[PDB]
């Protein structure tokens, strides 16, 4: 089901960073034309739309079935200029998201040439 | 079939007088009217000519603008104004009917309804100079 | 003020052949159809040629007429001794009042 | 001291979609609502309780009422279509007095199964229904000189059927859950869900009917609490009975129009004429009126007395509900709004049959009449104020505008989507 | 030891789902929407699962509910655009045709090009498609209870075949049984993407063109022992049929209305025969003696055939379509007269009637109406099977022909067919872990 | 639907042979207006496959086998789904008659891959502080 | 050595797919266009050059052609569906002579009820109506062969600009050659994500607002050695055209039913005058002149111009709309008769039109108040030669409707892109 | 979303094959209604040409890498030209048509490859 795994990731929203990664363990544990005939139709095309939108974005740098993946772009100083202590145990991450909103089209860029260029160092290791 | 003639006589010259022309046994609207004399000794001569409603009407060269020609509907008979009576004008005078009928074609309607008969709209066929019925005429006699 | 050239008095013997004739102009015949009738002598006249080409059905086919472009003849077959008659010719058109003239009579 | 990415974080943001049907199985009744084409929907919906987060939505900037109202406006016009017009009917009527008044025995032309013919038939029409010519009587149908007509097909149902606003795949409605939250406020108990709760899709005027009474302490919504235009929409928690019929016996009079058409009018009444009336209980009413006025006082800090409605049409001035398949027009208007034991205040109402219903000159229903004995028992939770101008402060009830019936149970719901994509720096380089 | 999974594994499970139109690239605008329909394959490929029984029901399928409820929205969507015959049904002043005599010729009042004004014209109306009201003068048959409208002569009923085919992540199962009769399981069943050409004939009492048995003659019911439940019997080695009308017509457009016009039948060149069908009776008797032998061998008594019921003519006669024209044909003591025990190819000549106006699939609500073809229609068409239902004596098990259903000529070509999902994620155990 | 409408097709033969051959057989056996009502089902039909497809796709994802065929899971076979040994299933069975008997148990086996791979994750990548 | 796959890899094919609408955001009117209902558009597009190209086009073998005008023939019955038709309206109308082009018809019409009339007035031009028994009683154009429908007043048909983008994973081919008429392989393909504007325009004579060549005149055509064939003039340099109307009409709302009413033409503020159109002579004789030395490049031989056949008011007319007002100009025999002033163009004015030529298609166009001015702009121009043999004759023609947009959309070809790429290297796992 | 990653693929039509891989980089480092059904018909067909292709890239392997590699040994039937020549001297679009035919041959194949190789590992 599409629906009911969208909104298992919006669980515990108040929580820290730091504690996020494991809190999502324990909740998991224990678990034809007619106007309302169309918006339906409209609604199935749109969770694809949606689902897909975030899988191939993914697909681009490297992770694709991953998780917790790590990439090789070295973290500036000018986006976030906070210490390792403070982002993952006294911010949520709806609160984190508002403070890097405007450096979000210079970082999906620069995932992507990052990965990019791997391939190519990569492959020719033979030549 | 019965055609009969009123308003015959005797007459003096330089008079006046009006012809009629009782029509039965047939609708009196639906048929074209002719108006003939003849000459005792002579041959035929037409008069005038009428259609079913009245609105077309036809004379001889020799009496325009004396001899006139009018029907009624509600009445039916024929009307024959006659002045200025010669001697050559004593003749055998008789009323005749057309034969073509103005069968109708468009009537008036009535959408929402469909069932009032309203009034003719276009009708076809005029005078064809067909007599098939003839009355017994009526004599005039001047002197 | 046109006239139909007929003649006057023809002879009609029983068992002979009689041609009624009617010759008159082009306004007048040249582009409308011609009739015929009968006055027999102190009777009522009455129709019998319409359209040139068609009789009532209350005469036989002994009576016959045609029309040769600015003149008509009329060509009966089986003459009797009843048929001495005044017969006439005629035209009629809508058009002009020169056209409605009626023939001067043919006694048979 | 490395950029990595997680999939799966509380990460949301606002947006629109489209909400699509919900309704459980229940049974052919072809119902005005298109529930049988509907999707079914689920026994234990998913219900998260989110902690430690204080979300602020508005309730008259939302856009689900929006959608809301262009879907049962295009509902009806759906079971409208295929319907058959009432055009052959704006003829000029004659009408008369009824039997043993507001009741008028009319007669007229009516063409029969075929153009040719014409019969002369009578039927039965309210007075609130037909309009004069000219005093004297003629009269002619309310609706044939502004728009067509139609009839609504006597197999369909007007019955009220709670459906499910679900969000697509992707989304996320959420849910507060505080116990004094306005219309407009940071709530702090909020919950996550896919489905809606029940929503009982229903139309009125001045009351509210078959509602959802939410929480104790009364709440008082409202956008400009100082203003003169802005409807104050309560929300009661202790809801009254109301109780009215028809104890008229009529017949249904299957008459024919047109080549191929035929309408159901009202036939024969049996027995005496009696008037329609609710029955909304006194004691019962009285301190319901006094419980707002002590919550209404304390957001003026005045004293406030209550006034009849304002006047002029009837679907905007008073009361406007349906029962049973027929519609009805009370007033309400100086019986227990005229205010500042066991007896019960009897409320004459009148019925009519064609409804100009959405507010605009076209598209005029005719429901026809339901033989029998119609009677309902609804339930009121929430009044619809309006304030006056100006001592003390005036109060009259007035449906401002329709979409207000729908605000009163879609106040406390918010839509909005997730992006699981998530960025922070960590210890971690690609090995 | 280890759990570990599968994918595209043999396992499927029976489900519903919207089939699709597929049809030739041969391509009028028929009353089939196929010149908007998605082109076939030359070459369909199917598998042969071997050593598998599979077993489907016959009458509980879910395709016959899709193919009925898909011709029925279709005729819709052809008729919108048509101009309605609502002006047309008045007094008709109807008087016998000037040269069994199952034509009249009406003359009735209509409104000319423009509204305000009528006119009076005349037309050729069958018998069976005018009522009379003083029961001179007579109205449309059926203008009373519904509005009437017309079909475009620019669309055409021709039967085309089509393959209804199942959406990506489908599989259409078919049978190869030869001897497999309705309900039951296929010993030899293979997969197939989707079905072979079908052709939506309507027929009443015998079935028109369409496939034919392999070995023998099939005996499809839901219940042999009931007395509702129609009887299909499948045939095979078909009887050849020719229904023709030797008299010609001449189609006419009157003017009943500003901007809307209707054709009507005007004159008929020669004299008037009588529309009738051919059936060689040498093949008809050889074949009405081996489906009565089938039957007896489930019955264990004697069988005999008799008339239809009677009532209606919409049920009792044999009303296909051919040509354009909607024939009515009397089916019946000709065919099924007589019993079974134990040269010169003497055709059987079958009196039909042609009716115009018909409201199919007994909906009240709508009635088409066909123009006139012009000319001579004459279509050699095929016989494969018959509907025969029960009486209920005892003895002699008394046989009568007639449908019970629409549906009923669709189950004759959807028996061997059946849709299922596939479910590709498989589950088993083995001894290997992740670590490796 | 013209590209993965003969896939799902092309596993499902061989359906009659055991499971320990279902993967050798199958080697070798492929070594050979537009508004109507048909518009409509057509893109009616067009979703169901998308529909189907990344259905099972995202299924996989979450197990730790992005598109892999034959993934082995870090999880126990539990004694109590099949008291069977491992020889016999392999030879003595088939897929379809499989499903009948161990499908039931198909809501706590897709959970137990998720928490299995889940806290595996976390346990490799979030180990490494 | 061994095979390897490559993705994203620069290889397209030609194909056909659906397009949809993208408009600018400056949306209520509800035209019949909607844009209410289109995405918006990209205020930086995305378009970029192809180094090294070589891509031969076609235009009249193309498909976005054949889809606009199936596009804008389903926005109009879209729109035109829920308004009110004038069947009630085929009355005898009893038409005097106006205040002689303006007819006043005093015809009969239903009331609010269906027992009872009443007699109405209204003014109608001439064209529109047809006699049944002249000097009178007349009746409409086509009560007798097509439905007539009114369209909404509510509603105006202002030509605005829009967008057909290609779904995601194709591309809309653009090649910048000055010189590079319609077939031909270009040499400067640069790939664009959609089209630019493109005014949704209606004409038959000439061509009205686009866009130019910027380089020379350019004559497009199938096949110049073809005696039917419609050739395509585009222009470089524009020429200036105004149309008005000096009169003064005013809107009058007359029943015809139960619920149903139309507008018509009541009196008429100030005096009568007629409308025209006004071309520069100067800016028209320069303008001429060019086509007449690059036409006689192809040919070789002198040529003049004529004058249209004639017949019916659609081909020989130069019919265009202004306004909510359709316009038909004779431009036959002022400035095409034979080959610091102002050459005026006499028009006239029609409501009820018959779109596309099409049975069953008639729309009444209502009356606009006040008068109206269009300061219009010609792009491009028609002609279709004649069978001769000596000089040569061309003539402006009305050969097809959807030959009107091949002048926007000649540089553009949709194309799908197949990322997947083969090719040998040396490589194996590990 | 899906369109802007698509048209980025054809920046280097005219370049030759072995400087594809590396003309990208200095581009990438220089940086209810007629149409309510017409756009529903674009957004459905989109997610269809675009997992189609992301379909192929899952019965070979490497199913989010780039430039791969295969298993399967290069027939030199398919192409009697050289490996330094193709590099140097041949545009993308120009070696299309000289193989294009031998498509649907080297797709299945190709699937084949990857099948066995499953197989034989999985079996350690
Ligand atoms: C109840 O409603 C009133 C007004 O209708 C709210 O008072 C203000 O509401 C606005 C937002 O609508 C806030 O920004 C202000 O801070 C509120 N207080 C003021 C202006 O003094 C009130 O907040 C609502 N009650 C609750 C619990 O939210
Ligand atoms: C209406 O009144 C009659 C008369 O007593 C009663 O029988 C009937 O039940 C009433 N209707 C309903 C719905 O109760
Ligand atoms: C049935 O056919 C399958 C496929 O060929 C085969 O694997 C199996 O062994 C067969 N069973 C028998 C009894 O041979
Ligand atoms: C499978 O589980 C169900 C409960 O989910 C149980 O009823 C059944 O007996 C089990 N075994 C089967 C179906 O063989
Ligand atoms: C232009 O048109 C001519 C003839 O119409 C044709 O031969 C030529 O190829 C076209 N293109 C160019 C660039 O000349
Ligand atoms: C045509 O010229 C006029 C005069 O300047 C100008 O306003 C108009 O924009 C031009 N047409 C177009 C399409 O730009
Ligand atoms: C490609 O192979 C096909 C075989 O069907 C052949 O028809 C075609 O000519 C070949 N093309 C080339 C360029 O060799």
């Amino acid at each position: 089901g599409l629906g009911a795994v969208f909104l298992g990731f919006l669980g515990a929203a108040g929580s820290t960073m730091g504690a996020a990664s494991n809190t999502l363990t324990v909740q998991a544990r224990q678990l034809q034309l007619g106007v309302w005939g169309f918006k339906q139709l409209q609604a199935r095309v749109l969770a694809i739309e949606r689902y897909l939108e975030v899988q191939q974005l993914l697909g681009m740098w490297g992770c694709s079935g991953k998780l917790i993946c790590c990439t090789n772009v070295p973290w500036n100083s000018s986006w976030s200029n906070k210490t390792y202590n403070e982002i993952w145990d006294n911010m949520t991450w709806m609160q984190w998201d508002r403070e890097i909103g405007n450096y979000t089209d210079t970082i999906y860029k620069l995932l992507e040439v990052s990965q990019f260029q791997q391939e190519i160092n990569e492959k020719d290791n033979l030549t | 079939v019965q055609l009969v003639e009123s308003g015959g006589g005797v007459v003096q010259p330089g008079t006046s007088l009006r012809l009629s022309c009782a029509a039965s046994q047939f609708r009196f609207d639906g048929y074209g009217m002719h108006w003939v004399r003849q000459a005792p000794g002579k041959g035929l001569e037409w008069v005038a000519s009428i259609s079913h409603d009245g609105i077309k009407k036809y004379h001889a060269e020799k009496v325009w603008g004396r001899f006139t020609i009018s029907r009624d509907n509600s009445k039916n008979t024929l009307y024959l104004q006659m002045n200025s009576l010669r001697p050559e004008d004593t003749a055998l005078y008789y009323c005749a009917k057309d034969l073509r009928e103005d069968e109708c074609e468009e009537w008036w309607s009535d959408y929402y309804d469909f069932g009032k008969q309203l009034p003719c709209a276009k009708s076809r066929g005029g005078l064809v100079g067909i007599a098939d019925n003839w009355g017994q005429g009526t004599m005039v006699t001047v002197s | 003020q046109s006239v139909l050239t007929q003649p006057p008095s023809v002879s009609a013997a029983p068992g002979q052949k009689v041609t009624i004739s009617c010759s008159g102009n082009t306004s007048n015949i040249g582009n409308n159809f011609v009739s015929w009738y009968q006055q027999r002598p102190g009777r009522a006249p009455q129709l019998l040629i319409y359209e040139t080409d068609k009789r009532p059905s209350g005469i036989p086919d002994r009576f016959s007429a045609s029309k040769s472009g600015t003149s008509g003849t009329l060509a009966i077959t089986g003459l009797q001794t009843g048929d001495e008659a005044d017969y006439y010719c005629a035209t009629w058109a809508a058009s002009l009042s020169s056209a409605r003239v009626f023939g001067t009579g043919t006694k048979v | 001291l490395w950029v990595t990415v997680y999939y799966g974080v509380p990460v949301w943001r606002e947006a629109k979609t489209t909400l699509f049907c919900a309704s459980d199985a229940k049974s052919e009744v072809h119902n005005v609502w298109a529930t049988h084409a509907c999707v079914p929907t689920d026994p234990n919906p998913q219900e998260l309780v989110l902690e430690n987060v204080t979300e602020n939505f508005n309730m008259w900037k939302n856009d689900m009422v929006d959608q809301m109202h262009e879907d049962i406006i295009s509902l009806w016009d759906q079971s409208l279509k295929p319907c058959v017009k009432l055009t052959p009917l704006c003829v000029t009527l004659n009408c008369s007095d009824a039997k043993v008044e507001e009741i008028k025995n009319c007669s007229f032309n009516a063409t029969t199964e075929l153009r040719d013919k014409k019969r002369r038939e009578y039927a039965l029409f309210y007075r609130l229904d037909i309009v004069p010519l000219s005093g004297e009587s003629e009269y002619r149908l309310i609706n044939c000189n502004t728009s067509v007509i139609t009839q609504i097909c006597p197999k369909v149902t007007f019955d009220p059927i709670p459906i499910h606003y679900c969000a697509p795949a992707g989304y996320a409605i959420l849910k507060c859950n505080n116990k004094t939250f306005n219309g407009t406020g940071p709530c702090n108990n909020v919950s996550t869900v896919q489905c809606t709760h029940g929503i009982k899709p229903v139309v009125s005027t001045q009351l509210l009917l078959n509602g959802s009474l939410a929480e104790e302490e009364i709440i008082i919504r409202s956008e400009n609490l100082t203003d003169n235009v802005k409807t104050i929409i309560v929300h009661l928690n202790e809801s009254v009975e109301i109780t009215c019929t028809r104890p008229n016996n009529m017949t249904r009079k299957s008459v024919r129009i047109g080549p191929g058409q035929t309408f159901y009018a009202l036939g024969d009444i049996i027995g005496d004429i009696r008037q329609p009336h609710c029955n909304i209980s006194e004691i019962k009413w009285e301190k319901t009126l006094q419980r707002v006025s002590e919550k209404l006082r304390e957001h003026f800090n005045k004293t406030i007395i209550f006034n009849q409605s304002s006047g002029g049409d009837l679907e905007i001035t008073t009361h406007s509900f349906n029962c049973g398949g027929e519609f009805f027009y009370c007033n309400t208007s100086d019986l227990f709004f005229n205010k500042t034991t066991n007896s019960t205040i009897t409320l004459p109402c009148r019925i009519k049959q064609i409804i100009n219903m959405w507010q605009e000159v076209g598209r005029a229903m005719y429901a026809p009449p339901i033989a029998g004995n119609i009677t309902c028992k609804s339930n009121i939770t929430g009044l619809l104020l309006t304030r006056d101008g100006g001592t003390k402060e005036t109060f009259r009830p007035g449906g401002g505008n329709m979409r207000d019936n729908w605000r009163s149970e879609l106040y406390k719901y918010k839509v909005v989507e997730v992006k699981p994509l998530g960025i922070a720096p960590t210890e971690c380089n690609r090995t």
